[PDB]
């Protein structure tokens, strides 16, 4: 879907582009044979899942897998990510220390 | 021999001698062949009937003026692992 | 597969091949003439769209000019080289 | 039945062309027009006899497959 | 206004027709079928070589690639 | 399937009671992703 | 122009065309195209047998030449 | 189609006439669709040549001719 | 003893290759085949890692791990460590066209940064044809607008290529239709450059003019419209003329069900183009399934393909398998090599207007002759600029390409400085060349002679090539002129002084300058009045 | 493309190079394949013709029609292709 966030497709002053299309009177005579056909069709272009599949793709490590080798109970550091990434502002001397 | 894959993929490489329609004699390693059977002979030489020999390039023959092709000449020609045992 | 089989059978009843269909069925001698100018008479056992024959107790007679036979017992000829086939009237259906 | 991709021709089109034929007959003018079986076009077309003589044609159809050669005048555009 | 040449063969046969083949030599007869392919079978075909016949041959299957011509 | 002790160990998402790999679906990673979130990072994180 | 359009041209106006044969390098066929197929058979009218070597003419008249003998259809020139 | 019953024909001895004018007399070792028969203790009479004993032939088979069939040949039996 | 000065990549041995090496240096002797190309970026589009493909398809044992890029073309360390590519780098490599003809590629892969655009211009003296590299939602920065238009300059040949086309559909998220807009933009952005800059008929950038191709990289995804277009033909089986498809395939076109014709009105409020229907929508649910459903569509995905993956594949994760069903449905990058076969002419065509902007000498009758004929018969004249160190640093080995005649291993030659002229003729020394190599980035063949045409790697002519060189023939007996400096497409501003605390070893450091100087060529080394040694 | 024959192939990948073909008229033209067809319809450039009596002539270009070859002499560095 088109989020609002991201900005629209324009910029106002631009010139576009000359398109070469077939011209009519013999060219559009011209068919595509009966059964050519987009290659997925009826294929929906999303499911329930899709939403959810794009977004595991920037989860973090190990959500943006789903084929892994297992690791041992005491190798996952659970909170490990929580003092790399910063200090919360407010915390006080002894957590920052 | 040829199509019969077991069979033709031995018979590829041979020193052929191919008889075209004009009557020419042409003398090559037979190296590939097309359903039109075109052939494509390697380092190839033709004899013309009167004979004389004169030396070509890599042929392409143009299937339809095949009369016959015949085996000339072989294709050139050139366990391995253990170590276990100590002597 | 089988209906191109059934399409090549249908074509024969009706077409010009007939004269071959009635030299199998009836055993009718048919003088083929062919190129390089030979004659060939016989017996037509198979033939297709493609006017290929297989041929039984072939006489074979050209001007080679002389005069010259040979006898066959059978062949195939391939029908490209056929030129025209002649329901021989000097034979007769056995 | 087959089906045969256009021939490169249009690269020779309205182009000056000379042409051997089966019979060795030569017959040259301006291309224009070509099928699947090459079957040309020539316009304003002219034959060479095999005695030195010529003889203005037609607008002319050849029939493809007796062209043998076929060859410009002219720098391909 | 056109005549195709199926058209045209079909209003032939069951016609007499002379037939010629591209090596010089001619057969009359009556045009008794014709085919896709236009292979021609003639009844009570006649065989004509520079103009003058030579035999009567009954009926005739002359192959398709053979002839230059065929007409009434 | 959630609390067992190996879980999924003898269904066809591991490999079997060596426990070595895993494969699982979308589904599964979207609802395990969603519990796991108050130890996770909010972070698209290289740049940050 | 294509080659079936110029020869549906022909067979319009019934233009008056002369035909070269294919190896018959010494006759050539005179008349108009009333049809044709897709194979470039042509159902041939008051066509005439052109013997170049003399010049003799012989009359046929209504025929089918067929297509795998034609070199070349052209308007014919003011010669008759 | 009848090409079909030469296939059958698979180490039956035969003599081929060309068109080319030459004969040709072997064992069949196969025989293709397109009747481009393979054969295997040849000998090649070219027209006006000595005839040449070869080991093996692959004939192009359009340039086929005709085949003479074995007398024995069970053809009530192939031809179905 | 074992100094660890290993700064760079170099490959132990030669890598395996699908062409042989033999018609790789057969395919060197006809320039009507072969083609000399830069690939000119932003920072971070798609560049190198497209190049990675490339070396995918050609070598089968070029691992590519699933999870980070391979970077073949950025060898040195610091470029491994940086990740932004920091030198050129060339490459050569035999690739198939679309009609499976087999041509022979030369490739640089620019680097992105403006701050070594220097590097650009180095690798465009060489190039003939720009292929111009634009990310799918980026579009064209700082860097795409300077590529494009030094490129224009030099006279090299514009193709475009459109590249992480995967950002639309995985990161913005943008439907079909937009997405369609997105490319549409990007083409009228360079199409705008164009015309302002050029002032010639330099060729508008359409897909209809299939100069233009897409991509991505990281998802061996590359198409034009006629490899499309082959796919439907393919897979179909030329039930229809495929280049008359491709024509019909981008634009404000669409495609009318009811009767199977092209109509240029929209059919409907809602109906997709062409090119939303047929190429861009199989991709959105090429990826779509294989991200939302991986564990049940996969099956349907191998019917549909018709490509098999083993039990093992299909527990991929999404990344490796995605780029896997596009790798084997795809199959190899064609459609670039037809980008790049086409628009940019050989050196033969090219050399005319490449010997008129490089040459300085006068520009008619007896060596620009030999040299606009491109006859590897004629007298040898090499143009340099590139040196690549050796991997102790001890020496460079210099980057050439040859138009006039043959260069051969183990003879003699006239190297002309940036300075030669009949007045300043003390600029020229006589070298002789040791091996002679041509170089895919980590590994180099071996080869006794190169043609004209060809580019060339040349050991032993190092030490008075100061950053540009050219080398010519000894016996020739007529005015040889050098060709041009580099007209770079920036200026050094930043000024850096350097002492070392060691003076004693000031004698090692300008000796460090030096071989710096030869490295960067933008790079400008003074000794001031004052004394101070300079960077610029 | 289809998977047409490796002859064909070869052809193709001759097209940058010098071929030698005989036509069926006897006639052998040497010159720099332009383009081929899987019909193997030549477009020979730089040609020389040379006839069969030896006569030899220079011309700029030349289109044979595929069924009209009877063989072409290809370069040599096609056999590592
Ligand atoms: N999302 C996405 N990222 C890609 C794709 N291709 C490349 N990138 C990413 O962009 C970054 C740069 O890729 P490179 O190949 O190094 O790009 P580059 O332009 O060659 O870098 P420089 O030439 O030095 O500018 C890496 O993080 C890649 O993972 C793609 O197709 N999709």
């Amino acid at each position: 879907y088109y989020d609002p966030l991201i900005n629209p497709i324009v910029l106002s002053n631009l010139k576009a582009t000359e398109e070469n299309l077939p011209e009519g009177e013999e060219e559009d005579e011209w068919e595509l044979p009966e059964d050519v056909r987009p290659i997925f069709e009826d294929v929906p272009l999303y499911t329930d899942n899709t939403a959810n599949g794009l977004a595991l793709l920037w989860a973090p490590r190990p959500f943006n897998l789903r084929s892994g080798r297992t690791r041992r109970a005491v190798d996952v550091p659970l909170v490990k990510s929580w003092y790399r990434e910063h200090c919360p502002a407010g915390m006080p001397v002894k957590v920052r220390v | 021999t040829i199509s019969k894959n077991n069979k033709m993929m031995a018979h590829l490489n041979y020193r052929m001698k191919i008889i075209l329609q004009d009557g020419r004699t042409f003398i090559g390693f037979f190296k590939a062949f097309d359903k039109h059977m075109n052939i494509l002979l390697a380092e190839c030489e033709e004899h013309r009937q009167i004979e004389e020999k004169r030396i070509l390039g890599l042929v392409l023959v143009r299937g339809e003026h095949i009369v016959s092709m015949t085996v000339d000449g072989p294709p050139p020609r050139d366990g391995g692992a253990g170590g276990v045992g100590q002597a | 597969a089988e209906e191109l089989a059934a399409k090549e059978d249908e074509e024969f009843n009706v077409g010009p091949l007939s004269i071959l269909t009635n030299s199998v069925k009836n055993n009718h001698q048919v003088l083929i003439n062919c190129r390089n100018n030979k004659k060939l008479l016989g017996r037509v056992k198979a033939f297709d769209r493609h006017c290929n024959m297989v041929l039984e107790n072939v006489k074979e007679m050209w001007t080679e000019s002389v005069a010259k036979d040979r006898f066959i017992s059978k062949m195939f000829l391939r029908g490209d080289s056929v030129i025209l086939v002649v329901k021989n009237p000097l034979a007769q259906a056995e | 039945m087959s089906k045969t991709h256009p021939p490169e021709l249009k690269k020779y089109m309205d182009k000056e062309m000379d042409l051997k034929l089966n019979g060795n007959r030569r017959v040259s003018g301006i291309l224009r027009g070509f099928d699947p079986f090459m079957n040309m076009v020539i316009d304003e077309a002219v034959e060479y006899q095999k005695d030195g003589g010529s003889v203005n044609l037609g607008m002319t159809v050849i029939r493809g497959n007796s062209v043998v050669i076929m060859e410009p005048k002219e720098r391909i555009s | 206004q056109p005549v195709n040449p199926k058209p045209f063969l079909n209003s032939l046969t069951g016609k007499f027709v002379v037939c010629k083949l591209k090596w010089g030599m001619e057969y009359k007869g009556v045009l008794v079928a014709v085919d896709s392919y236009m292979n021609l079978q003639l009844a009570h075909a006649e065989e004509y070589i520079d103009g003058n016949s030579q035999g009567n041959l009954g009926e005739i299957l002359i192959r398709c690639n053979n002839v230059l011509y065929v007409g009434g | 399937w959630f609390y067992d002790h190996k879980p999924l160990a003898t269904t066809r998402f591991v490999n079997g009671p060596t426990y070595r790999k895993w494969a699982f679906s979308i589904p599964q990673m979207s609802t395990l992703y969603r519990l796991a979130n108050q130890l996770l990072t909010d972070l698209v994180d290289d740049n940050y | 122009v294509q080659p079936v359009n110029l020869i549906f041209r022909y067979l319009q106006n019934r233009t008056r065309v002369q035909i070269w044969l294919y190896e018959d390098v010494t006759h050539r066929l005179e008349g108009y195209i009333i049809g044709f197929d897709e194979f470039m058979n042509v159902v041939f009218d008051e066509a005439e047998e052109v013997n170049m070597k003399t010049k003799g003419r012989n009359k046929i008249g209504r025929i089918l030449l067929k297509g795998d003998n034609i070199t070349l259809i052209h308007a014919a020139q003011q010669e008759a | 189609k009848l090409v079909r019953f030469l296939m059958k024909l698979s180490h039956e001895t035969v003599n081929i006439e060309l068109k080319n004018g030459t004969q040709v007399s072997g064992t069949i070792m196969g025989v293709d669709v397109a009747m481009n028969t393979h054969l295997r203790a040849v000998s090649m009479t070219v027209k006006n040549k000595e005839p040449v004993k070869l080991d093996t032939l692959s004939i192009r088979g359009n340039n086929i001719r005709y085949i003479i069939l074995p007398d024995p040949l069970a053809l009530d039996t192939l031809l179905i | 003893p074992v100094s660890k000065k290993k700064f760079q990549a170099a490959e132990r041995f030669l890598p395996e290759t699908v062409y042989k090496k033999e018609y790789l240096a057969d395919l060197m002797d006809c320039p009507h085949i072969m083609r000399n190309v830069a690939i000119a970026g932003h920072l971070h589009h798609g560049k190198t890692t497209f190049l990675d493909c490339l070396m995918e398809q050609t070598h089968p044992e070029f691992y590519r791990a699933e999870d980070a890029d391979a970077r073949f073309t950025d060898i040195l360390f610091i470029e491994k460590q940086r990740g932004c590519s920091i030198k050129s780098q060339p490459v050569s490599i035999v690739a198939q066209d679309s009609r499976s003809k087999s041509y022979l590629l030369n490739i640089i892969d620019t680097p992105g940064h403006v701050n070594f655009s220097d590097e650009m211009t180095a690798s465009y003296r060489l190039a003939d044809g720009v292929v111009v590299m634009v990310d799918a939602h980026e579009g064209v920065m700082m860097n795409t607008e300077r590529a494009i238009r030094h490129a224009i300059q030099e006279r090299l040949a514009v193709t475009l290529c459109i590249s992480k086309i995967d950002r639309l559909l995985l990161e913005l998220k943008l439907p079909p239709a937009d997405a369609y807009f997105k490319l549409r933009l990007i083409i009228d952005q360079v199409n705008n450059i164009l015309s302002t800059f050029a002032e010639e008929d330099v060729p508008v950038l359409s897909p209809l003019n299939g100069n233009v191709i897409f991509s991505s990289g990281r998802y061996n995804v590359c198409f034009s419209l006629l490899s499309f277009s082959n796919i439907y033909a393919k897979q179909h089986g030329d039930s229809f003329n495929s280049k008359e498809f491709a024509r019909r395939l981008w634009g404000d076109i669409y495609f009318e069900k009811k009767t199977r014709k092209f109509v240029k009105k929209s059919p409907s409020h809602d109906a997709p183009r062409t090119f939303v229907q047929f190429i861009l929508e199989p991709m959105y649910k090429i990826f779509s399934q294989v991200v939302g459903d991986v564990d049940t569509c996969l099956p349907d995905v191998m019917a549909e393909l018709g490509i098999r993956l083993s039990k093992e594949e299909q527990k991929m994760n999404v990344r490796p398998l995605i780029a896997l069903i596009c790798k084997r449905f795809f199959g190899d990058f064609s459609a670039f090599v037809d980008l790049v076969v086409q628009n940019i002419k050989s050196p033969l065509e090219n050399a005319k207007t490449k010997i008129e902007q490089t040459y300085l000498g006068p520009a008619d009758s007896q060596l620009a002759q030999e040299m606009q004929k491109c006859n590897a018969e004629g007298p040898l004249m090499v143009h340099t600029t590139k040196n690549y160190p050796v991997d102790d640093a001890t020496q460079f080995h210099v980057f050439g390409r040859v138009m006039s005649g043959t260069l051969e291993a183990n003879t003699d030659v006239r190297v002309l400085g940036e300075n030669y002229s009949i007045q300043d003729e003390e600029d020229c020394r006589r070298m002789t060349v040791g091996r002679l190599f041509v170089r895919v980035a980590s590994y180099q063949i071996e080869v006794s002679r190169v043609p004209a045409g060809c580019w060339v790697l040349i050991e032993g002519i190092d030490q008075p090539i100061v950053k540009t060189a050219t080398i010519a023939e000894l016996g020739y007996e007529e005015d040889v002129y050098i060709f041009r400096p580099l007209k770079f497409n920036t200026r050094s501003c930043v000024k850096l002084a350097v002492e070392p605390i060691n003076p004693s070893e000031l004698p090692k450091m300008l000796d460090g300058l030096r071989k710096v100087n030869k490295s960067y060529p933008l790079l400008t080394t003074r000794v001031e009045e004052s004394g101070e040694h300079v960077l610029l | 493309m289809t998977s047409v024959g490796v002859p064909i192939k070869i052809l193709h990948e001759a097209e940058g190079h010098m071929v030698t073909l005989e036509t069926v008229t006897g006639e052998v033209y040497r010159g720099k394949l332009s383009e081929a067809e899987d019909n193997m319809n030549c477009q020979l450039a730089e040609t020389v013709v040379t006839f069969r009596d030896g006569r030899s002539h220079q011309l700029d270009n030349v289109f044979i029609r595929g069924n009209k070859i009877r063989f072409m002499i290809l370069p040599d560095m096609l056999k590592n292709a």
